[PDB]
């Protein structure tokens, strides 16, 4: 829950899956909220396949069923990402904001942060699987209008965590993400630059003394 | 006779022994030491284990006139069995700088005693060649399809060595050179890399001027040579192939490994930089204390 | 000065312009003035259409021609040699 209140939900995921398997209730907020926390972190951290096996490697999440509004709203969303429902997905996103994030102490810091990130994921997965889409159809899949759809996308693309471009004349969405040798090359040099920097300052400091 | 051959393997002893026997007949100036060649055959690889001198006279007036002492050859072979009963005639060595046309007539005489076509191993005594100082031929008789009669001719085979391990360390023991024509570290193979390219230049020169010699000085148009030359071009790359583009991608790959390896080495030495500073740092105190 | 500036720019931007589109961009009001500049700036306008990609080749070719030229191209062979000698320094 400390990892949940700060921006690293990756750690939070790793601790809270253990907490499902065995829960210790005294002095710790009740088990339906603990389900809601596992599900929040699950959506953010994982992708389709991983997500599905996580909530089948937790039988308890499914057998607990939605028994509170916050649990219901997060669980509806969990299913739709991994089942690759986009249709009812876009409404569920609004429900999670209302009934989980603002009511919760720790996710009220993440009310704007979550909604922003979660939209990247749902788009990401669809675009990776496609070379090209049409915009109107992509808008319909989610349940938005064509023009509305760009706006959300157009914040994610220059941050370059979505690796795509949008023709507005063909109306096609192009996907030009390297996933080959070129991607591994592109990542590696950043780390190797980092190594150069670490040595540049430490080198100087020892030589002068 | 075996009419199947592929390679000639040579023991190191053979070369050295013919040079010794050469100076002790005191041969030079078209008087060339010729002895018998001993070893294993009925094998595509001719494996030459030993060699010995024969009493031989070479006339320098005519090399088609020669003396060979035939009787001696049988007696010597019986003593070869005393040493090891698996050494027989498989040819004869020549000590000269190169092939003579009297060597074809000489080769006739050793056919009588060989179960294999007889070997000519030129042991140079000036030690030329950019590989081994030995050239190797075996005499073959064949029809020639160029419209010329049946020749017996010496056709080239590769030269290789097979050295006993026991003997080979004697070569290392004798040799005080740290070797610059054989593999070692980076710098040593950096010479080996340049050396090979300079070997290709010399070999590439000789073909060009042979081709000039054929159509102005009228040396035989030999189809068998020129056929292997046609295959040099067909096996030669062409720019703009996706195979030679893959070479560019493959360059990136190994250079990057060098790039990270170079960083790794730089890290490790910077640990020793700090160590030595900690050694100086302590030794300030010891000095100050004294 | 401005006429020259935009004429460099259009090499990158275009490869095809009609005559009308050239006239506006170079800030000319006369058609003959556009064709006058195009001869002197060495634009091959043939059939009232420019081919700026010819023009990029010239400017790129000029950057190579100046002798520096071994290490400007940068030889595959030369990189490996450099790496080697530093280790064996």
């Amino acid at each position: 829950i400390h990892c949940l209140a700060v921006r690293n939900f990756k750690e939070a995921a790793k601790l809270l899956v253990d907490s499902l398997a065995t829960f210790t209730s005294i002095e710790l907020t009740s088990y339906e909220s603990i389900a809601t926390y596992a599900s929040v972190t699950g959506l953010f951290t994982l992708e389709r396949t991983d997500l599905k096996s996580k909530v089948i490697d937790s039988p308890e999440l499914l057998s607990l069923i939605s028994t509170t509004a916050a649990l219901q709203s997060i669980s509806s969303l969990t299913i739709s990402l991994y089942a690759s429902d986009y249709a009812s997905y876009f409404p569920y996103l609004l429900e999670t904001y209302a009934n989980v994030l603002i009511p919760c102490k720790y996710l009220n810091r993440h009310a704007d942060f979550f909604v922003r990130e979660m939209r990247r994921k749902v788009y990401a997965q669809l675009l990776e699987s496609y070379k090209t889409l049409s915009l109107k159809s992509m808008a319909s899949a989610f349940g938005v209008s064509v023009a509305f759809l760009d706006n959300d996308l157009g914040k994610f693309i220059p941050n370059k965590q979505l690796n795509c471009v949008i023709d507005r004349v063909n109306g096609i969405v192009e996907t030009n993400r390297p996933d080959n040798k070129n991607a591994q090359y592109h990542l590696l040099v950043k780390q190797g630059d980092g190594l150069l920097t670490k040595l540049q300052k430490y080198g100087a400091a020892v030589r002068l003394t | 006779m075996s009419l199947q051959h592929e390679k000639v393997t040579i023991a190191p002893l053979v070369l050295l022994s013919a040079l010794d026997h050469y100076e002790r007949t005191q041969t030079k100036e078209n008087k060339r030491c010729v002895g018998v060649i001993l070893g294993d055959a009925n094998s595509s690889t001719i494996r030459v284990t030993n060699s010995f001198a024969l009493p031989f006279e070479e006339d320098e007036k005519n090399s088609d006139v020669w003396f060979l002492d035939h009787n001696y050859i049988e007696n010597m072979n019986e003593m070869c069995k005393k040493i090891n009963a698996k050494e027989k005639l498989i040819g004869w060595y020549h000590s000269g700088p190169k092939l003579r046309a009297s060597d074809l007539k000489i080769n006739e005489l050793f056919k009588k005693y060989t179960q294999n076509n007889p070997l000519l191993l030129i042991v140079d005594v000036k030690q030329q060649g950019v590989g081994l100082p030995t050239d190797a031929y075996v005499a073959i008789e064949q029809v020639k399809d160029d419209g010329t009669s049946t020749e017996k001719t010496f056709l080239h085979l590769p030269c290789t060595i097979e050295a006993e391990e026991a003997e080979e360390i004697g070569v290392e023991h004798l040799l005080r050179d740290v070797r610059d024509q054989a593999a070692g570290g980076l710098s040593i193979r950096l010479t080996n890399q340049l050396k090979s390219l300079k070997g290709l230049q010399s070999k590439l020169k000789d073909v060009v001027e042979y081709l000039d010699k054929v159509i102005n000085k009228e040396l035989p148009i030999n189809h068998t040579i020129l056929g292997k030359l046609q295959d040099v071009f067909n096996l030669l790359p062409n720019l703009g192939t996706p195979d030679d583009d893959e070479i560019d991608v493959e360059n990136h790959d190994r250079i990057n490994i060098s790039n990270n390896l170079q960083k790794a080495l730089t890290v490790k030495t910077n640990d020793e930089l700090m160590v030595i500073y900690i050694s100086n740092l302590v030794r300030s105190i010891i000095a100050f204390d004294d | 000065a401005i006429r020259d500036e935009i004429a460099k720019n259009t090499e990158l931007s275009y490869d095809f312009l009609p005559l009308s589109n050239i006239k506006a961009l170079l800030f000319f009001n006369n058609e003959k003035e556009t064709e006058k500049f195009a001869l002197e700036r060495n634009w091959p306008i043939v059939n009232s259409k420019v081919y700026f990609n010819n023009q990029s080749k010239e400017k790129a070719d000029y950057e190579d021609e100046m002798m520096h030229e071994e290490d400007q191209k940068t030889n595959i062979i030369e990189k490996a040699m450099d790496y080697a000698i530093s280790i064996e320094n």
